């Protein structure tokens, strides 16, 4: 048989169910999602990190007139001072007074650290959502991750489950992601090329093991003082620093629909967003019809104590007869009404209670038990502590009074 | 080879107790950018185990003192924690320059640069010395160990290697390079940060009423639960009352280094 | 502490089962429930491996061809069969009270 | 995996301070769940425990007796791991071993080492 | 926070919303978090006499 | 502290002001742990 | 008496000049309670007379250094002024971590603390180091005193008696407990606070207009004297040109430590 039903993508809650063909008899389903992620498709661009300015020995020549070798390292910069280190008390113990030639070369490397101190640069799409369910179909207690794509069913004993597409598509993961200390944030880093000194990608490594590094820090060479050798520069301080220290708030911290973004395989967990289709192919074999389970008889309903809270509030008391002191799926056609159980043992000839959360003040909902539809009916008192710790067990359709 | 082969030098530090000179305890490097005030410094002075010394080029001649007189000092002074190559690690706090000094039979030498060391604390309670006690965060400070971790810095020949340094020029006859490790390099690890005083929360219809009493700074950083965030980010020091609207959509806050807390309202 | 291994020697048969005996002064089992026994092997030119911990508790990279138990302090190890590699002496361990005192010694061969 | 040597002299001059050495090759000291000990063999008298120290928080555990005369010891910089013993007797001619433990994550490490290094044989003699 | 009735009485209340906190392995001590006090923090932001 | 060593520990109440008492099973995890205490678990603290 | 009957104890210490250690110079309580950057310290050390001393306990046994080779420093070195018992008197600036060290034949032994040693100035002219010369106010200094006023803390047998510290456990044979005296209590007592430079008041129709150059950060506290004397009450650090309107009724006028001044018009 063919059931379509819809989740509501909320993890700790059951969801309990039932499929109840024209004559056969009810089979209970209960299925509670534990996880609930939101993984996208990560494309690198590159991995930054600080800089350290390599510094080539200076080249001295006394008397002399050198000539820059051309070196291509990263923002190589060469040029060629003369006037420099003059006299023998200058620190280069030259002889001359003027042309005495230094060459002062420099370069921008990686960092030592950055093989373990280092900013990932994504850029992301194609959410591929994905749930972990704990489940119950006709007496049953699989586990199972379940691809929420619309075509990757998973097969529990002679049932075949496909968990629905998701609406709406959504995402926090905004097309530019970095990825630093464990934490996502939405930046929108420029490219292979882009960079600019004193901004997040002054570096500009493809991977952390490339030889191929891109380094526009600005760095301008100066001529040095006399009395000891030396090779002054003026440099832009790293854009990595400066976004450490001015980066907003990660997306844990700012995400909306109470999302909890998680960095391993790079993920959001727990998006309280929409709500998942479900479709059952559910065969006949654990589907047993009337005959074997209890058939009631003189089924009445009383609503004992009703607080309209977010919570398993209202007690429902049931006095019957039946013929078999067994099972019975019981359920809620309307969404009036949220049970905390999906099946309830009953006595021959006895009473039974049943915990459900609840909603507005009058509740008049069609309680299920094996076949029949009872009315519980009653008022609800208001609750006792307005500032709770738990999600929502019900519905609200408006309609208070 | 470890290391046997190396030899140090002289070079140009700005101040040496009297103005400039060429110093033996030059400072070529100094990195700051680990979290809980470990730094690193790199020197024109060399630290084995003939146990942990320190020898100095001076004049031609080599020498050889203890690292119990050394001392480097910064705002306020550092405790050296190992010593190995040219390369140095300790615990130093905040200041704007980094000087080290000691002291032969009467002479005292010495080294000041301007580098801004930099404590820069775990966490979301933003510190200045380490707490007692407290929860543990994930960390990465200047590493103890020195083994050869991928590192290297280059060096030469002109009988003894000697550091490709801005602060000695090259050789005409032949450049025989090499490189050498860097020791103490920034690990991962486990760190200890301060968990902030429990918060005082009491209710209100449809709201939440905060009060915090810090001992430090720290963050709250306070979120609604629905398609439209509001996430307000503060800094927190002073005594404060702050009073938030929590709906039935959800609201978490988080309290310094405490975990986050959801709270949910209803009617 | 110290304790006594038995016998101080047992070559024979290849294929075929054997056990040696290790009586404690005081018992290896602690109140936390757990029988703080080790079994050391040594091949001729190598360091000491192990077989059976806690006194039936295999180790990783083990054959199967081993078992061991014991109650308080009369412990035993059982080889299931021997085969010809396993030329050495076998060791009994403590480690529930400083000082850790191991066995005396016992050799097998064929 | 984390191959274990060992070094340090012979025939120590009787009656003083005998000393070795032991370096753990592609492995960390610092890590806490592995303590690292140190064994002899003298003739016929079977192995034996002399002590050991914890890798992160490095405080000993001797035996006493000879706690008297023992130390062992640590160096972080150099991975290695040490032991000195004062006033040498005679039939204490053995095969020092050195030896890592099994991660403890239970209270079975007590006594389940592991990787050890080959030997260094002592003559205490002249 | 402190709230003794005489300077030499026996009873004080003390409502310091001290929390107490799990240690640390490596050596024995007694962890705590509470409030800074009150008396301080009046005595800093108190309004001229 | 009133620690021990593979033991299991009950407050005693005092009743001095803001008394905070609790108990603490995991802590000092070993021995080389700190309170020299043979154990992995059940070793048992009780901060006042 | 206390040196003759006491034993002091190593305890934990979170930067023991490498990590922690367990320290015999530990801190369990600092106070700064009081004006003039007295601060008290509470080590595990002793201090004693046989000449004035510090008995330290290193793994079992009892060593002694003098106390002219321990050192303790906030932010700048501090001036230890006596010591006592397990507890310290000393004179140290406003910092954020108090860190004491001594040095026996090789090593320098370590403990810092994060403690906001703080430096509360006397009166109504902010000084952060106090006056060369100036008028004389109240203070609740720590006294160098050390008789027995009232303020107990306990200890115990396990031979000797030591403090119930909470970095030691609790034996079981017999809870034989006992208090020794808190010296350097906090007394009353005289100190001298600067005096502000003179304020120029130039008259003016119903009006005082004040030339203000404060040598240190020195509040300003006007009122009228009316039903309604609008008490103003401002710091000042730059000087100032201050202008308040003066009736017939009152001005009151007073600039940091100066006395109470009084101006009111006339037509």
């Amino acid at each position: 048989y063919e059931h379509a039903t819809t989740m509501p993508s909320q993890a700790g809650i059951s969801y309990n169910t039932i499929v109840n063909r024209a004559g056969y008899a009810p089979l209970p389903i209960s299925i509670t999602p534990t996880k609930i992620k939101l993984i996208p498709t990560v494309n690198l661009e590159y991995v930054t990190c600080h800089y350290k300015t390599g510094m080539d020995s200076p080249a001295i020549k006394c008397c002399g007139s050198q000539e820059c070798t051309p070196t291509y390292r990263p923002d190589e910069q060469c040029k060629v001072f003369t006037g420099v280190y003059p006299f023998m008390w200058g620190g280069a113990y030259c002889f001359c007074d003027t042309e005495n030639t230094q060459v002062s070369k420099a370069y921008v490397m990686k960092s030592d650290d950055c093989l373990a101190d280092h900013a990932e640069a994504y850029k992301a799409h194609t959410a591929s959502v994905q749930a972990f369910l704990n489940i119950t179909v006709g007496e049953h207690s699989i586990v199972t991750t379940v691809y929420v794509n619309g075509e990757t069913p998973v097969n529990f004993n002679g049932v075949k489950i496909t968990a629905g597409p998701l609406s709406t598509a959504w995402t926090p993961f905004d097309r530019k992601i970095v990825q630093y200390a464990g934490e996502i944030y939405n930046y929108d880093f420029p490219e292979y090329g882009a960079g600019q000194p004193g901004a997040f990608g002054d570096i500009q490594s493809r991977t952390v093991s490339s030889s191929d590094l891109y380094a526009n820090t600005n760095l301008v060479l100066q001529r040095p003082k006399a009395g000891a050798i030396h090779v002054p520069y003026t440099q832009a301080p790293s854009g990595f620093e400066q976004w450490k220290k001015d980066k907003a708030p990660s997306l844990k911290f700012t995400a909306p629909f109470g999302c909890e973004i998680y960095t391993n395989p790079i993920r959001a967990e727990n998006c309280a967003v929409g709500s998942i289709p479900l479709a059952f192919d559910i065969p006949d074999a654990l589907f047993t019809r009337v005959s074997e389970t209890p058939t009631l008889s003189a089924a009445e309903c009383t609503l004992n104590e009703c607080v309209y809270s977010s919570d398993f509030g209202g007690i429902a008391t049931v006095k019957y007869s039946a013929s078999k002191s067994g099972k019975c799926a019981v359920h809620v056609p309307s969404g009036t009404a949220t049970l905390k159980e999906a099946a309830v043992e009953l006595t021959e000839q006895g009473s039974a209670t049943i915990h459900f959360s609840t909603a507005n003040i009058h509740p008049e909902f069609r309680l299920q038990i094996c076949t029949s539809y009872v009315t519980c009916k009653g008022d609800c008192h208001p609750p006792k502590d307005h500032i709770v710790t738990h999600p929502q067990y019900h519905a609200q359709t408006f309609t208070a009074a | 080879n470890e290391y046997k082969l190396t030899r140090p030098y002289m070079a140009r530090c700005i101040r040496c107790a009297v103005g400039s000179c060429h110093s033996p305890i030059a400072i070529e490097a100094v990195k700051s950018d680990g979290h809980d005030g470990y730094v690193r410094l790199q020197t024109s002075s060399q630290y084995g185990l003939d146990g942990r010394t320190m020898r100095y080029d001076m004049h031609g001649t080599i020498k050889e003192i203890p690292l119990h007189q050394v001392s480097l000092y910064t705002s306020r002074p550092c405790h050296i924690v190992d010593g190995h190559g040219y390369f140095l690690l300790a615990r130093c706090p905040a200041g704007d320059s980094i000087t080290m000094e000691f002291k032969k039979d009467s002479v005292r030498h010495s080294c000041s640069v301007p580098y801004e060391v930099k404590f820069n604390p775990v966490g979301r309670e933003l510190y200045t010395h380490p707490p007692e006690h407290g929860v543990e965060q994930a960390c990465q400070v200047y590493a103890h160990d020195a083994q050869n971790r991928g590192a290297y810095v280059e060096m030469h020949l002109p009988d003894k290697w000697v550091y490709n340094s801005d602060k000695l020029p090259k050789a005409a006859g032949a450049t025989l390079k090499g490189k050498l490790h860097v020791p103490f390099l920034l690990a991962d690890g486990k760190c200890t940060v301060p968990l902030a005083p429990e918060p005082m929360i009491t209710f209100g219809f449809r709201s939440v009423s905060l009060k915090l009493h810090p001992k430090n700074p720290t963050y709250l950083i306070t979120r609604q639960l629905a398609d439209e965030p509001h996430y307000t980010h503060e800094l927190i020091s002073e005594p404060a009352v702050r009073n938030f609207t929590v709906t039935e959509k959800g609201w978490e806050f988080v309290w310094g280094n405490h975990p986050p807390k959801r709270f949910w309202a209803q009617e | 502490v110290v304790m006594t291994q038995t016998p101080l020697s047992l070559p024979i048969t290849p294929g075929e089962p054997a056990s040696i005996s290790c009586r404690s002064s005081q018992s290896l089992l602690h109140s936390n429930g757990n029988t703080y026994l080790h079994w050391y092997l040594q091949k001729p030119g190598q360091s000491p491996q192990l077989l059976i911990y806690g006194g039936s508790n295999r180790a990783s990279g083990v054959p199967d061809r081993f078992s061991g138990s014991g109650s308080g302090t009369d412990f035993t190890l059982k080889i299931s069969k021997v085969e010809a590699e396993d030329v050495g002496v076998y060791y009994c361990v403590q480690a529930i009270a400083f000082p850790w005192t191991f066995g005396q010694g016992t050799k097998v061969e064929i | 995996q984390v191959q274990v040597q060992e070094s340090g002299p012979g025939l120590v001059k009787p009656s003083e301070t005998l000393s070795l050495t032991c370096a753990v090759s592609s492995g960390s000291i610092n890590d806490d769940s592995y303590y690292w000990t140190w064994i002899r063999q003298s003739p016929g008298k079977g192995l034996e425990w002399l002590g050991f120290i914890h890798g992160g928080t490095g405080k000993s555990f001797y035996n006493p007796s000879l706690e008297s005369r023992v130390t062992i010891s640590k160096d972080t910089s150099r991975n290695q791991f040490s032991l000195t013993l004062s006033s040498v007797s005679a039939a204490d001619t053995a095969v020092y071993y050195c030896a890592r433990s099994h991660f403890c994550s239970n209270t079975f490490c007590y006594g389940w080492f592991d990787v050890w290094g080959p030997g260094i044989r002592v003559t205490v003699s002249s």
